[PDB]
RNA sequence: AUCGAGAGGA
């Protein structure tokens, strides 16, 4: 996370050649859409890395206190005395080629939060494992190698498909299943199996 | 094969649509007087000024891959300088005896007009244009 | 309804997903261990043994591999323990637990349910790293982000129940919906984003770029188009490369608004034969929308071939994309320094009106509009004046950005924001509200007590002169504060209202099907419709089309 | 750094959360749901501190 | 009994998306276990596809019984049934 | 309002016309008034219109207005599913909610009508009617573990 | 001399500046790809610690000490451990570093890679040498201790590239640029006014014509001049990063070339 | 916690200038700007990656055993 | 078989608009070849186009509203500056008429 | 933790809502979403 | 000696509080087009003035750069993970037995930070790191 | 822990060859080459170069996905001339032109003092 | 192992 409430989560990590890069050189420890920008509106999310870029430059406090007289205006200016387009972009090569992008990027420090929930912790298989007692299905919880809930609302989708023996499987293969003798007459489980 | 229309047009307005390296360009013939030409030219390529008296062509000709030009010995219907290639897409007719047509250049688009272009430019997904000085 | 109508279930897996541009629209990637946990039954035929004895002894612990054979005589054997673990002669009819492989169909859904396109069947395709991946055109059936959502996976273990996977729940043959008889996948994101900027009639590209883009379809018929332009140096559009993605046969017509065979604006769109004639490629175009390219692709020519299209589009334009580039900065949300001006004294205009208004009613000359009180009328005056104000000054600062504003690129392709967003960004915020009125007195008289008492003013009751951009005073910050938390309160009572009346719906409906006879019954074989529809006819099999005896008058229908 | 305000009870450190609730002795009337009889009401809930 | 004669079946000669996907499920499944093919196979190793191929030369021995609401049914070879779809 | 309608040469065009829009129902006694159409007025009150006009104006009126929900936020969603819901709930004679008073209180098997909501007193009245139980309802199936009557098990297959 | 033209306009011990003039695009860029993440070093791999009553975790130390530089001056006499057929590792692949030091006095003691001893036969070569550019001697602050706090630790440095672990890279920042004037419109300027005055000149303006705006946007124009700057981090000195990238670079081509040969 | 060995953007050794930082700040009196400018460190990342840097080792340091 | 002259009706005005003599040949210049190809696509797409025996389209239709439902906003709405234009809509008003319920918040009269 | 040891709890006519006295007395932004959200309150 | 007082919603009710000492009453005798538009003086009978109007915010939302800027919903998100962010939660830490300790290697204090920080402990204590960001459609991963 | 390991960007596994030719299907006269663990380092660099050659008619590469490694280079030539003859050339070119402009640097380094 | 409770994720 930013602290803007700006979520999500790693889908691949290139190595420093694989990524665009500054005249200067400099690399981005991070790359975010800008399509997760404009309908969230969390313009303190862009004005916190045109700040933080100054004050990293002047070896200055970044003041970013709410109620406070400080401008995109007035730290841009700042920006632009250090020598950079004040409004944070910078002309970048893909790394690929060396081919400079023609389009300019919005490119500055930024703090990052490092959340719990991380990957390793919720990947989950079952293929068969340990059952509850009494309803002889499968335990709950990975912390225990469980089975995953078919839900009833799940149990609907599958009927919209017309999925009938894949709904039939999953309900008896998968998780439950058992065979019991039926009294013909009374229709209860009644009968005692002298099976064998 | 081959030509198939012909003429030095007048340029009357040259208009830069919301674009940078393309210009929508208005033109009339000078010697046919029933006849006008709209089109999109690339403005960085071939600069066109108002009132730039260009000369403009047809063809059909000089299928399989397009091979690079390699013209240590090639020839080409180009002693010209602005050269494109596109498909016919409608045929108007403005009545009586007027007729006009449609042509992308891969969305670079002309629309002539006149008559004379009768028994010439068929349903085919030919046609280069031809322009020059 | 906690063991019977859904239970836990066995073979089924769970992960934070991930997004993949180079991945297929049906397929799943599956993170590899995984992969080894999971398994299929199969049975021993002399098509599969070289691959099954082989797969055997690959053993548990390398990826291609099985645990368990299950011989007759019921008896199972350990593959990670077992003396003969490298050793065993396969019989014909011996099953062997082989682990799941690349192409095997599997059943992929995210929750809360609610749909049949929640619920797909994919081709597997075994990765590295621990997340599922999948292509970013199921994004919006499953209505998955990648902020650490989870999804779910169940692996079939019968022969015909794959068949009944890959044949009715296969992602293909759900890409056109009952739901609305239109397409509920489309290009999104990056890919709707790039393909508007790629189709420009600005957007030219030299040979170099044209040999790897035609050379990254995998359809492509190996054949250099030829240039539109090939004067002073051979250059192609961008519509012609895109067009090397889409199909033979496939024709469209649009038409926006000052469209005219000519698009003196490229709007409209012109696609004759697989071959795009005119206007921007955008989200019309391309989308979910229902005269779409999807919609006619897939109906056209097949769910594969459709299924494919998404495939080729993204991976051309995503490498356009990266080539490019895109961007957005907070330099896309300033203003003008004379449109700051405008915005302001037009706010300022709105103030003395509503100024007006109100000296007039503490003047006694206020008249009831019909029906309502005197002080209703007066609250409706004021929040016209102000919605108007806030919205004139919205739009005066989307007339001043320009076409490389990177905001505004995104509006125009349709990928994401919209004119409320750069409104209340760059403009104003506007007026906040509660309960459906604006700001009420919580202290006695008075919204906030920096306040006098009876003041009826603009920003007295959370109307917030400011932009995102300028910032919030301290007084506007708590009221849109105020404003906010009634927007999270009841998107948590909507989801919980909703997720009520979808079970109902839900188990209400439960056994209504079309019997054979077209008839649409129930269990009892009450016929509810006699014939399902109106017409017999499926929904997904259904499109808008136009009526022409109706309109026009009585000489043009007759001409 | 430790702030403390927080127990420990068999090495769990706890933390007992306020509670928010109406107060006592002051007299409030509230207009009543138009299907009832009673129109209006006051009323006080008077505990001892 | 009850039943219905051949003629004056009033059900579709088509098959629907669901009698065939349980059609190629049900080969699938003898394929699968050793039973005997009666096509061609051109290289094709999967039960599935060749279920699928055995149904488009329509060389599948098998029948449906279509019920319908109040109790009869009709019957259809798979060789009868067009399958368009 | 705005009014689309036939111009005497047979386009259709733009008529402006004033409607009345009230607050609150009284449908049998405001269109018997002189002066107005009978024959056009309408009220969202579908129970209304359920008892004036009878069951299939209510039929019209309860779908005029479940579309109008949706249509109105902006999405569309093709008529032959609410037209199902609509003609569900009126196919009884009145008008049944999807409630546990409406479509549950049905005589649908026991099985599938415990299995939404007041589930052990659905068993119970049917232990002592001794109901019996169709097991042609998908849920009754879905708790007996057999393969539904549904699409795939909607017939049967045979040599 | 035939090619590729070279010219330097800075040197110090740790940066290179030069135009490079007469090349493809594409070689500038392969090159410094291969500068950045191919060119072998050696650091530390393997840290085997004996006793750490620290206030820092074992693999936490274990990690800095792999990001330390080291001498790899005559690397290219020494092999990967994947290839030499010594079990494990011996003084003709690998270098052994050891690192003792005890909590001394009542302040705080420091521990710094000056304070590494080599220990395997070196047999006399440039490899391993904690490379010190500080001023004061002692080279990168490892760890602190208290007073009777100790670590003891044996490591043993590598062979290795970028491509593996970032540790083993000699790269640094390179500055890369081409065309400061945009006379190619590779770039297209993001601007609220006007291009110019918002975007600031490259110092390598100096060093090209002025585009000048009463002349026609030239087509041919390619991609050829490229204004660079390689940075050292110490294992090998800056012309020598450059010299084994055009010749890694060179080398690897030329494996494919062979590779062609062989099937 | 230390100073971090090497800018983890860039890869410029960055870990054997935290002493000489504290210094130019306590004893020649200089601000964090001219100190960083002085120790060599240029580009901004390299910048921030000793004027963001927390030194928390003192403070464990402090604890007895 | 009137069911069946019925089900069809709309579609047919459709065809006959589309299909018609003047049309047929002005419009859209078809050929004798062309024209049987036509009338031969048009009856094999139709076929492909009616509902499967099987469906279950109980809880399609379900699905079909519920899912769009859970995609509203403005449980009040923008209706809000003027204060009479309150008429019930989005999801309260779905719960309203789903309950059958006899005492709704805005009933109205609309009179012609 | 400093937030956890500044918590409100409220049990169970608009209890959620940010009522114009909080202002000073209760922070507007931080509360839980759903659930409970506008009954668990920080200082 | 009375220079500040204490006061609940109650005694809330009856007073009249500035919002800042200067900008709330300085009298009346130009204008920076950038700075966000002000309210009035407009009420010149004062009796209390805000210490300063930051301190309405908790202890989470304090740690969010410039909020003010933001949409509301947003700041309530940030809140709920600023709770779950790694960092350094106590410095004995090496010496407690837990069932979960996070720490982060190489924790900074961030670039921009706000007045309510000095008092938190968080410049001391930080979660986060300063990574340098690029906002950029590149791979399309 | 579902990660590959680091060396298998550069190191070939068992069986894994450095290239693998393959004659396309589509056009004649045209080739497809894989590369094992390579990169843009080296595909870019061929490709650019492949390209000077005014007797091949089509040249491009391309890494299907980045997880792995390997990278393919599709290659078409004029009748007479044959595809791996043209990659061939464009190896040796390269290596030529980087013996220059290595001999060219140490010249200019060693002019240089400090 | 189960019953309860609490915290938190989409
Ligand atoms: O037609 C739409 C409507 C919304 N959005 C996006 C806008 C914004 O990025 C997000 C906000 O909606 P919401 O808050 O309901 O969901 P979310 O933002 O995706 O958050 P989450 O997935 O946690 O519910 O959804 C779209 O892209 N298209
Ligand atoms: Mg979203
Ligand atoms: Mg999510
Ligand atoms: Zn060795
Ligand atoms: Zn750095």
């Amino acid at each position: 996370a930013s602290r803007h409430g700006q979520k999500g989560t790693i889908g691949i990590t290139y190595r420093r050649e694989d990524m665009p890069f500054t005249a200067e050189g400099i690399v981005p420890d991070l790359i975010i859409n800008p399509h997760a920008i404009p309908s969230r509106m969390t313009v303190a999310h862009l004005i916190e890395c045109l700040l933080s870029k100054v004050a990293a430059l002047s070896g200055n406090e970044g003041d970013a206190s709410p109620f406070t007289d400080i401008t995109v205006e007035g730290i841009s200016k700042l920006l632009r005395e250090h020598g950079y387009q004040s409004r944070g972009f910078e002309v970048m090569y893909n790394g690929h080629t060396g081919k400079k992008l023609m389009a300019q990027i919005f490119f500055g420090p930024t703090y990052y939060q490092r959340l719990r929930h991380m990957v390793d912790d919720k990947i989950h298989a079952r293929a068969r494992g340990p059952m509850q007692v009494l309803t002889r299905q499968p335990v709950e919880g990975r912390s225990r190698d469980g089975g995953l809930r078919f839900g009833e609302m799940e149990r609907d989708c599958m009927i919209a498909h017309g999925a009938a023996s894949f709904l039939k499987e999953r309900l008896m293969e998968a998780s439950d299943a058992f065979r019991v003798h039926i009294c013909g007459i009374c229709g209860l489980m009644t009968v005692i199996a002298k099976l064998n | 094969s081959n030509t198939l229309f012909d003429d030095i047009f007048q340029v009357s307005e040259v208009d830069p649509g919301r674009y940078n390296k393309v210009c929508r360009i208005e033109a009339a013939s000078t010697t046919q007087d029933q006849c006008k030409l709209t089109l999109d030219i690339n403005v960085e390529l071939f600069p066109v000024a108002a009132q730039d008296s260009l000369t403009v062509t047809i063809a059909s000709s000089l299928t399989r891959s397009w091979r690079p030009p390699q013209a240590g010995d090639r020839s080409l219907a180009d002693d010209y300088d602005y050269v494109m290639y596109g498909t016919a897409y409608k045929f108007e007719e403005v009545s009586k005896d007027l007729i006009a047509v449609y042509y992308s250049f891969g969305g670079l688009l002309m629309r002539l007009e006149g008559n004379y272009r009768n028994l010439n430019n068929l349903k085919q997904e030919n046609a280069y244009l031809l322009i020059r000085r | 309804r906690g063991n019977l109508m859904g239970k836990r279930v066995d073979f089924s897996a769970r992960t934070v997903i991930s997004g993949d541009p180079n991945l297929e629209l049906d397929q799943v990637g599956v993170p590899k261990s995984i992969a080894k946990t999971l398994t299929y039954p199969e049975v021993v035929t002399p098509y599969n043994i070289d691959r099954l004895t082989q797969l055997v002894r690959n053993g548990p612990n390398e990826h291609p591999g099985a645990k368990y054979v299950i011989r007759d005589s019921g008896d199972r054997i350990d593959l990670r323990y077992s003396k003969r673990a490298g050793d065993i002669q396969l019989q014909y009819g011996w099953k062997v637990e082989r682990h799941i492989m690349d192409n095997d169909p599997v059943l992929f859904n995210r929750q809360p349910s609610l749909h049949k396109m929640s619920m797909m069947a994919h081709r597997v395709k075994v990765i590295p790293y621990s997340t599922f991946r999948l292509n970013l055109s199921v994004t919006s059936p499953y209505n998955a982000d990648f902020d650490g959502d989870e999804m779910n996976l169940h692996v079939p273990q019968s022969e015909e129940t794959r068949a009944e996977l890959s044949q009715l729940c296969a992602v293909p043959l759900q890409i056109v919906s009952p739901q609305s008889n239109k397409p509920c996948m489309g290009i999104v994101q990056d890919t709707l984003c790039g393909i508007r900027k790629l189709t420009l009639r600005d957007t030219f590209i030299e040979l170099d770029q044209v040999l790897n883009m035609l050379y990254w379809v995998p359809d492509w018929d190996g054949v250099i188009p030829t240039p539109a332009i090939i004067k002073p140096k051979p250059l192609w559009s961008g519509k012609q490369i895109l067009s090397v993605a889409i199909p033979n046969g496939i024709h469209l017509q649009r038409f926006d608004e000052g469209t005219t065979l000519l698009s003196p604006k490229d709007n409209g769109m012109l696609i004759i034969d697989g071959q795009i004639i005119f206007g921007v490629v955008e989200k019309k175009t391309v989308g979910s929308s229902n005269g779409g390219l999807i919609h006619v692709v897939t109906r056209e020519k097949g769910p594969q071939v459709c299924a494919k299209l998404f495939g080729n589009i993204q991976k051309v334009v995503n490498f356009w994309l990266l080539h490019n580039g895109f961007s957005t900065g907070i330099g896309d949300t300033i203003a003008d320094g004379p449109t700051m001006r405008e915005i302001t004294e037009t706010i300022a205009e709105a103030k003395k009106k509503v100024l007006d208004v109100t000296k007039e009613a503490q003047a006694n000359l206020l008249t009831a509009k019909h029906g309502m009180t005197l002080r209703e009328s007066f609250e409706d005056n004021v929040v016209r004046f102000l919605n108007e104000a806030r919205d004139k000054a919205g739009r005066l600062a989307e007339v001043n950005l320009k076409d490389l504003n990177n905001v505004k690129q995104m509006v125009m392709a349709g990928s994401k924001g919209s004119f409320i967003n750069i409104a209340q960004m760059s403009a104003c915020v506007g007026q906040q509200s509660v309960e459906g009125k604006r700001i009420a007195f919580g202290f006695v008289d008075r919204t906030l007590p920096h306040f006098s008492k009876d003041d009826y003013s603009p920003e007295s009751k959370g109307f917030v002169e400011n932009s995102y951009l300028r910032g919030l005073t301290p007084q506007e910050f708590f009221f849109h504060a105020m404003g906010g938390r009634e927007g999270l309160i009841d998107t948590a009572v909507k989801t919980a209202e909703t997720g009520y009346i979808q079970r109902r719906l839900v188990k209400a409906l439960e056994d209504i099907m079309v019997h054979y006879d077209n008839t649409t019954r129930n269990s009892l074989g009450n016929v509810i419709q006699f014939i399902y529809g109106e017409d017999g006819m499926d929904a997904a099999h259904i499109e808008k089309q136009s009526l022409d005896t109706i309109g026009g008058s009585d000489a043009a229908f007759e001409k | 750094f430790d702030m403390g305000g927080y127990f420990i009870i068999n090495g769990s450190e706890k933390v007992l959360i306020a509670q928010e609730r109406s107060a006592g002795n002051i007299v409030q009337v509230f207009k009543k749901a138009a299907p009832s009889p009673i129109s209006h009401v006051a009323e006080i809930r008077s505990a001892l501190e | 009994e009850k039943a219905i004669p051949k003629d004056q079946r009033a059900t579709t000669p088509y098959m629907t998306k669901y009698e065939r996907a349980r059609i190629l499920g049900t080969r699938a499944l003898q394929i699968s276990m050793n039973a005997p093919v009666f096509v061609d196979l051109e290289g094709e190793t999967d039960p599935l596809r060749i279920a699928m191929k055995e149904l488009a030369e329509k060389k599948i021995p098998l029948v449906i019984r279509r019920y319908l609401p109040d109790g009869s049914f009709e019957d259809w070879s798979v060789e009868e049934l067009i399958v368009d779809l | 309002y705005d009014r689309k309608v036939p111009s005497p040469t047979g386009e259709y065009v733009k008529e402006p016309e004033w409607v009345l829009e009230t607050d609150g129902v009284n449908l049998s006694e405001v269109m018997t008034v002189p002066g107005i159409d009978p024959t056009r007025i309408y009220t969202n009150s579908f129970i209304d219109i359920m008892e004036v006009l009878g069951i299939e104006a209510g039929r019209a009126a309860l779908y005029k207005e479940v579309y109008n929900v949706i249509a109105s936020d902006g999405s569309y969603v093709n008529y032959r599913h609410m037209a199902l819901l609509v003609d569900v709930m009126t196919t009884q004679g009145g008008l049944t909610s999807v409630t546990r008073h409406g479509f549950n209180r049905s005589n649908t098997g026991a099985l599938m009508r415990c299995s939404f909501e007041e589930t052990v007193e659905i068993l119970f009245e049917a232990g002592a009617s001794a109901e019996l139980d169709d097991c042609r309802g998908v849920s009754e199936n879905v708790i007996l573990g057999q393969m539904a009557p549904i699409g795939t098990g909607a017939f049967d297959v045979m040599i | 001399e035939e090619g590729p033209q070279v010219k330097i306009r800075e040197a110090s011990k740790d940066n290179v500046d030069f135009i490079l003039s007469n090349v493809d695009l594409a070689m500038a860029n392969s090159l410094r790809r291969v500068m950045i993440a191919e060119i072998p070093t050696l650091a530390i791999d393997s840290v085997e610690v004996e006793t750490n009553t620290t206030v820092l975790a074992d693999e936490f130390i274990a990690h800095r000490l792999g990001l330390i530089p080291l001498q790899s001056m005559d690397i290219e006499q020494l092999e990967y451990s994947r290839d030499c057929f010594c079990e494990d590792h011996c003084d003709k692949c690998s270098v052994v570093l050891t690192l003792q030091a005890f909590g001394e006095s009542e302040s705080t003691t420091n521990v710094y890679s000056k304070d590494l001893v080599i220990v395997s036969n070196l047999m006399g070569r440039n490899i391993g040498h904690p490379i010190i550019q500080d001023k004061e001697g002692n080279g990168v602050l490892i760890c602190k201790l208290r007073k009777g706090q100790e670590l003891k630790l044996t490591c043993v440095a590598k062979k290795g590239i970028a491509k593996e672990h970032a540790k083993w890279g000699p790269a640094a920042a390179i500055e890369f640029e081409y065309d400061p004037w945009n006379k190619l419109k590779h770039t297209d300027y993001w601007y609220e006014q006007d291009s110019a005055k918002e975007w600031p000149q490259s110092k390598n303006c100096e060093y090209e014509d002025p585009p000048n705006e009463g002349d026609p946007f030239d087509y041919k124009a390619q991609a050829d001049t490229f204004y660079m700057n390689v940075e050292s981090v110490g294992s090998i000195p800056v012309d020598q990063v450059v010299v084994r990238g055009i010749d890694t670079l060179q080398k690897k081509v030329a494996s494919i070339l062979l590779a062609l040969t062989q099937m | 916690m230390i100073v971090p060995v090497r800018c983890f953007s860039c890869g410029k050794v960055v870990g054997d200038k935290w002493e000489s930082y504290l210094n130019l700040l306590q004893e020649d009196e200089l601000d964090e700007g001219t100190a960083l400018s002085r120790l060599g460190l240029k580009r901004y990342c390299c910048r921030r990656m000793i004027l963001t840097h927390v030194d928390l080792i003192e403070k464990f340091l402090r604890y007895n055993p | 078989q009137n069911a069946q002259r019925d089900a069809v009706t709309l579609f047919c005005c459709l065809l006959r608009s589309r299909l018609a003599t003047r049309r047929v040949l002005q419009e859209y210049r078809l050929t004798k070849q062309a024209f049987d190809w036509v009338l031969s696509n048009i009856e094999a797409q139709f076929l492909r186009s009616v509902v499967h025996p099987g469906e279950m389209v109980g809880v399609l239709a379900a699905q079909s509203i519920g899912e769009p439902a859970t995609q509203m906003t403005l449980n009040t709405f923008h209706f809000a500056g003027v204060a009479s234009k309150k008429v019930t809509s989005g999801v309260p008003r779905l719960k309203e008429i789903l309950n059958v319920a006899k005492n709704m918040k805005t009933p109205s009269l609309t009179v012609y | 933790t400093l937030s956890h040891l500044r918590r409100t709890n409220t049990p169970i006519a608009k209890p959620r809502q940010l009522h114009n006295t909080h202002w000073g007395l209760v922070c507007p932004a931080e509360t839980p979403e759903g659930q409970a959200c506008g009954l668990v309150k920080n200082l | 000696e009375g220079l500040v007082e204490y006061i609940d919603a109650e005694e809330e009710e009856s007073i009249l509080i500035a919002m800042q000492p200067e900008d709330l009453e300085p009298a009346e005798a130009d204008v920076d087009p950038a700075k966000r538009i002000r309210v009035s003086h407009h009420a010149t009978t004062f009796t209390h003035c805000e210490i300063h109007p930051s301190m309405i915010l908790g202890v989470a939302a304090s740690i969010i750069p410039f909020p003010d800027h933001n949409q509301s919903p947003r700041n309530t998100y940030q809140s709920a993970m600023g709770k779950q962010a790694m960092g350094v939660f106590l410095t004995n830490y090496n010496v407690r037995m837990d069932t979960m300790a996070n720490i982060l290697y190489y924790p900074q204090k961030p670039l921009g930070t706000t007045r309510a920080m000095e008092y938190l402990k968080f410049r001391e204590l930080p979660a986060g790191q300063n990574a340098i960001v690029a906002i950029a459609c590149y791979s399309g991963y | 822990m579902n990660a590959p390991d680091r060396f298998e960007l550069f190191l070939l596994g068992e069986g894994e060859s450095k290239l693998k030719i393959d004659p396309d299907t589509k056009a004649p006269n045209a080739v497809v080459i894989t590369f094992e663990k390579e990169d843009h380092t080296l595909g870019n660099l061929i490709r650019a170069e492949l390209l000077n050659d005014r007797k091949v008619l089509f040249a491009a590469y391309k890494v299907e996905h980045p997880f792995f490694a390997r990278f393919k280079l599709r290659i078409q030539t004029t009748e007479g001339y044959d595809p791996k003859d043209a990659l061939k050339n464009a190896c040796n070119s390269i290596i030529n032109k980087l013996g220059a402009l290595k001999t060219n640097f140490e010249t200019e380094w060693n002019l240089q003092t400090l």
